[PDB]
RNA sequence: GAGUCAACCCUUUGCUUAUCUUCCCUAUUUAAAUCAGCCGCAUAGGCUG
């Protein structure tokens, strides 16, 4: 809360939009969680709150059958047939411009952190994307809850993502309320016994499936209280909001 | 013992961006404009081999086009590319097998690879059909806050150049373990007045159109994959067939349907196993086996 | 009056559209191409020739 | 001329070797005459008093 | 990880007959817009091609 770093107008190219076998479009927040923990392990700072926004997002193609990428032969099972019409493997892409706002606590200096975070961002990936151009990150200061509104007056304009809740199950509710799904986390089902082809020989191997939650894209000014937009790690590998159920 | 791993991965060392296309005057380079796309209709007969009967039927079709405005004469193709080091550091799979290849490599000359890559960037091979009919092609490149102006031509008859050597040496040093370097490519061309322009296509399931053009918020643009394929065409390491091709395992381009580097003892995986079991080989092939290693991807199966 | 090219669009309000670049009458750059390459005076009959194309 | 954009290493080369024995002057003359005669200008020329071409 | 080349959309056309829009009204208060020029890190006569 003491120090916030903001980067705006980040141009990302060639985003892999196929997040799952059914979800195509905006990347899930689990990639944001992974990048945040990677930044925590690399720089050495514990991060609690994560925030992001959407500015531009264009999917390559048209109303349906957006984009297909031609994949060539990259396996050692060729030589005779490897001369015409390599397998297709449909996988659409996209393009976007986003922004990030992160919290950091550090009292040794004030600008070395900017140096190292910029250095790391310069050599990163965004869901298979690539950073093209970004503005210089800037620093903001906050103290406690009542003055928090100041930050909403500091980095306009953008969209915000807010939780609204589900009633019984989403299979019909998503269509009925015409909001969009999103993968809040993964639920483990069984343990992978084999430990042969893994990238490590000590990390436990589990199998999991995505779980779907309800989020909505609204205007910042239309948000009555900001704590609905905070994400905190919860029990059973879940992510929750500080404010709970939305109410007027 | 020393079983070939079926899973191995390497990072995309070369990262190109989305090439962006503009119309600007030859002598008024301060003011530029974007190029739109638009949509038009065509009506041509059927030219299909072995079908005399269907020559008396019409055909109405709809396609996208792109060209300079009524009064402009310069095409401006600009983008950014990034070179990163960290070579011989696996990102997915392999902790004690990459080093066994490393102790065989590091005897190759990265300077040649950098020279060829920068020569490809400077000459203009990144533009496929835009160079047909242009008398003047030049570029300006700004890296590390220093600028260089190139008027390079003659993609044929490769010759040593000492004016481009410094940037080649810089990036070659970058590859052998460093951070990142970013280059801004700003190709200028004077194709003509009102002539057609060729931006990258993409194919979709049969729709209202039949030739769609890549658009980035009402402006023509080129795919990243095509630029990346332009960067990695250096393979001059076989005894014939000049005008080299792009580098990849089982190297053969489907566009014209040629089959080079077949199962005739010139491949990628056929080399290191016979090198470690037997004598080493010529300096030519280490060049190739590191070239296709620099491009990222997943290898195995 | 003049005669620029015409478009064949799906069922819209208009019934006879016209080609235009930023609102300016013009002709497609293949009608001119078809007019340039009409020199095929090289078959058994029919002077006042036709264009050059297979079949 | 005489190089295919896609494919062709032996068929196109042999076809070329058979060709370039004809005369390009006739084709160039007919093309430039079609440009100069105004035939590239389609049926706006109906009811024309006098026309000129500046090339 | 490259969607790549080629193309004539043409001919013809009567939009026209009539029409009431109408009553009522407090914009209030405060105001400051101020010839780079030689030796001088100086708002003391100025001998300057």
């Amino acid at each position: 809360m003491r120090k916030f770093i903001i980067v705006k107008n980040v141009k990302v190219d060639g985003i892999n939009a196929k997040s799952s076998d059914i979800t195509v479009g905006m990347p899930p927040a689990t990639t944001f969680c992974g990048l945040g923990e990677t930044m925590s392990i690399k720089t050495g700072i514990v991060v609690k709150a994560v925030s992001y926004g959407s500015v531009k997002f264009e999917v390559r193609g048209s109303r349906f059958n957006t984009s297909v990428t031609k994949f060539a032969w990259q396996d050692r099972g060729n030589g005779g047939k490897a001369n015409n019409n390599s397998p297709i493997q449909p996988k659409p892409l996209a393009d976007g411009v986003f922004t990030l706002c992160f919290e950091v606590e550090w009292e040794d200096c004030a600008e070395v952190l900017v140096d190292k975070v910029t250095n790391f961002i310069n050599t990163a990936r965004i869901a298979g994307g690539t950073i093209a151009s970004f503005n210089k990150p800037f620093v903001k200061v906050a103290k406690d809850a009542e003055e928090l509104a100041s930050v909403k007056n500091a980095m306009m304009p953008c969209y915000v993502v807010v939780d609204c809740g589900v009633e019984v199950n989403i299979f019909e509710d998503a269509v009925n309320r015409k909001l969009q799904p999103m993968v809040n986390g993964y639920k483990k089902l069984e343990k992978i016994v084999d430990n042969k082809h893994m990238r490590d020989k000590f990390t436990p191997a589990y199998l999991a499936t995505p779980t779907y939650t309800m989020i909505g894209y609204k205007m910042v000014s239309n948000v009555d209280n900001f704590d609905q937009a905070l994400w905190q790690y919860g029990e059973n590998t879940k992510v929750k909001t500080i404010g709970g159920i939305y109410n007027d | 013992k020393l079983k070939a791993p079926a899973v191995l991965a390497y990072s995309r060392k070369i990262n190109p961006t989305n090439a962006l296309m503009f119309a600007v005057n030859w002598s008024d380079r301060d003011n530029t404009t974007a190029v739109m796309v638009g949509t038009k209709t065509v009506a041509g007969t059927q030219s299909v081999r072995g079908n005399p009967n269907d020559a008396d039927k019409g055909n109405i079709q709809t396609v996208n086009f792109a060209n300079l405005p009524h009064n402009k004469n310069t095409l401006l193709v600009k983008y950014n590319v990034k070179f990163v080091g960290d070579v011989f550091k696996a990102e997915l799979g392999g902790g004690e097998y990459s080093n066994t290849l490393q102790t065989a490599l590091e005897n190759t000359d990265f300077g040649t690879l950098a020279y060829r890559y920068v020569y490809n960037i400077a000459a203009g091979r990144t533009l496929w059909r835009n160079r047909v009919g242009a008398e003047s092609i030049e570029t300006v490149i700004t890296v590390n806050d220093q600028t260089f102006t190139f008027s390079d031509l003659l993609v044929n008859e490769f010759d040593e150049d000492v004016d481009v050597a410094e940037i080649a040496d810089m990036v070659a040093g970058v590859l052998s373990g460093e951070g990142f370097v970013t280059l801004k490519v700003e190709h200028y061309m004077l194709l003509g007045e009102g002539s057609e322009v060729f931006p990258s296509q993409e194919f979709v399931e049969n729709s209202k159109l039949s030739k769609q053009l890549f658009d980035l918020n009402g402006q023509a643009a080129m795919h990243d994959q095509k630029i990346g394929n332009a960067i990695r065409t250096i393979d001059t390491w076989y005894e014939d067939a000049t005008t080299p091709i792009a580098v990849e395992p089982y190297g053969s381009v489907v566009r014209n349907g040629v089959a080079y580097r077949a199962g005739n003892k010139t491949d990628l995986f056929t080399l290191m196993d016979g090198a470690v079991n037997g004598k080493s080989l010529t300096e030519e092939d280490q060049m190739f086996v590191t070239a296709n290693l620099i491009r990222g991807g997943v290898f195995g199966g």
